[PDB]
């Protein structure tokens, strides 16, 4: 089933990069908000399991994702990117609490064990 | 204890779960439920032949991830691919999720807005405008779409659903 979600990812990614290099105004800004709201279910599937460790260097992708095409289209951040952070970390932790700086400092020990995503949690 | 019996019988296995039950062509009497990792065919969840008979299937149902969360199981359709079988059944969990399986190929999930959810039913409503309609403890319900697994309405209060 990761190979679906997988699949999904990879799909979805290399439509919102077809967007980017082909499309005109209108027709760039629908598929890409087309791949948005696929990464967005793919997150909430995802997001509907416990943890699983194999799960997270995809999950923690997907969310990147999500974040950085969130951020490009709005053309700027908000903070419901800093809580979808809050809450990739937060299930990171929750395999193995306070706020964003304790969260990290835990989340680097956490990753000093060498769990193999830190390819993803440096993007992170 | 059936009608055309009139006996107490107790189940031969030793289940936890009875997420479903029913009759099912071909078997008579079914329950669905569990004993005691990404592999479709694994399911961790066994059919039960009622009157101590088959297990029956072990081979696609949902997968062992989910079982862990699942509360309420809705069977919506059985086909019979040979000896084995096939069902495309819903399910919903403590996470407030409502998942769409066929053959256990996890589909089609939508996320609910609110919390404990109970039960599910099925209303027809025309050509093809096929709700799902969820309960919740809560005193509180959804109608999802089929077609696309997306919150249609979401009332409040609800003493009772018919």
């Amino acid at each position: 089933c990761l190979d679906l979600w997988r699949e999904k990812n990879d799909r979805l990614v290399r439509q919102a990069k077809v967007a980017q290099n082909s499309g005109l105004t209108l027709r760039r800004q629908q598929l890409a908000q087309d791949a948005l709201e696929g990464l967005r279910g793919l997150l909430h599937s995802l997001q509907g399991l416990p943890a699983a460790v194999p799960v997270l260097p995809l999950e923690l992708t997907v969310t990147c994702n999500f974040i950085i095409l969130r951020a490009s289209l709005a053309q700027g951040f908000t903070e419901d990117q800093a809580q979808d952070i809050q809450r990739s970390l937060e299930r990171v932790l929750e395999t193995q609490e306070q706020g964003l700086r304790e969260l990290w400092d835990s989340v680097l020990r956490a990753s000093c064990l060498l769990p193999e995503l830190l390819s993803a949690l440096h993007r992170l | 204890i059936s009608s055309q019996t009139g006996k107490v019988v107790s189940v031969s296995g030793n289940f936890s779960s009875i997420q479903w039950a029913g009759e099912i062509e071909n078997l008579g009497m079914v329950l669905l439920g569990l004993k005691e990792d990404y592999a479709i065919w694994n399911t961790k969840f066994c059919v039960y032949s009622l009157e101590s008979q088959e297990v029956l299937s072990d081979i696609y149902i949902i997968p062992p991830a989910y079982s862990s969360v699942v509360t309420y199981v809705h069977i919506c359709a059985t086909e019979i691919i040979k000896n084995q079988l096939r069902i495309s059944l819903i399910a919903l969990t403590r996470k407030n999720q409502l998942i769409s399986f066929q053959n256990g190929t996890p589909k089609n999930v939508c996320q609910l807005p609110f919390g404990d959810p109970c039960a599910v039913q099925l209303m027809d409503s025309g050509g093809g405008n096929l709700f799902f309609v969820v309960s919740f403890i809560s005193n509180n319900a959804c109608a999802v779409w089929k077609e696309s697994f997306q919150v249609a309405a979401k009332w409040e209060k609800l003493s009772l659903v018919l």
